């Protein structure tokens, strides 16, 4: 699901 | 003809955001210092691979525009590039000067790093095509950048929004490429170029990994999202 990514793309 | 006030900003503004990047001594030096087993590499390889991911993603938020593209084509554009800026960093930090006989020793290290005879060949020869360009740090950094937004991308919605931000980072390094060597009007064509070689790393990135010359394949969890492995 690519959450990790999302995660360092909105709030580090 | 010259670069214009705006787009000196742009090149510094991207250089700095180049420059936190992990330094390449960090890298040749541990490399150079002590020959590791193919199991030592590969976990080199994950750990380095790991921090690089962090640092684009960095890289990435700071381009200029990037906040403001779809979420979905923000995720779709670093899965894209993660695999390419990677071995384009590699070829940087391979093809950097260091002292008389060590450009030997470090390529003889990752030629036997553990690494399938299969896929050691591509590789180098990508590595040998890149230093043949003599690269300056700022043309490492506006390269990323344009590999980065890439509009002809997989899965990108809206195309002509990435490529709005591509075009101003073209038209730089355009511009560098015919100052920094006025005597080869080819230059900038042949960056150009090498990209379409960076892309084929992509399909064969996972089996390159896989195929390592260990008994266990483990990756770090975002190391699992980027790229397709375990
Ligand atoms: O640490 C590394 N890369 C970092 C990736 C992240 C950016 C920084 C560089 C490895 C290193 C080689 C030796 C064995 C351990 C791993 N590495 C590679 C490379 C080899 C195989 C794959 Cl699949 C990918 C990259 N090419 C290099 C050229 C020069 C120096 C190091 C280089």
């Amino acid at each position: 699901d690519h959450q990790l990514l999302r995660y360092l793309l909105d709030k580090d | 003809m010259e670069l214009t006030p705006d787009q000196q900003t742009l090149l510094h503004f991207i250089m700095d955001s180049y420059n936190k990047q992990r330094m390449p001594q960090e890298i040749t030096n541990k490399i150079l210092k002590e020959a590791f087993s193919a199991e030592e590499n590969f976990l080199i390889l994950t750990e380095m691979a790991t921090n690089h991911v962090q640092v684009l993603v960095e890289f990435t938020k700071k381009l200029p525009g990037f906040q403001t593209l779809d979420h979905e084509d923000q995720i779709a554009l670093l899965k894209g590039s993660a695999v390419e800026a990677m071995f384009l960093r590699s070829a940087e930090i391979f093809n950097k000067k260091l002292p008389s006989g060590h450009s030997d020793l470090l390529e003889a290290r990752i030629r036997n790093s553990g690494i399938s005879d299969e896929y050691i060949t591509p590789m180098f020869s990508f590595y040998k095509s890149i230093g043949e360009l003599k690269m300056t740090q700022e043309e490492y950094a506006l390269l990323t950048a344009i590999v980065i937004l890439s509009p002809d991308r997989q899965y990108i919605k809206d195309r002509e929004a990435v490529e709005k931000l591509q075009e101003p980072l073209l038209d730089v390094l355009q511009k560098l490429c015919k100052i920094h060597q006025p005597e080869n009007p080819q230059h900038f064509a042949c960056l150009l170029g090498r990209l379409t070689e960076l892309r084929t790393f992509n399909h064969h990135h996972a089996e390159m990994l896989m195929s390592w010359r260990v008994n266990d394949h483990k990756f770090t969890p975002l190391l699992c999202e980027i790229w397709d492995v375990q």
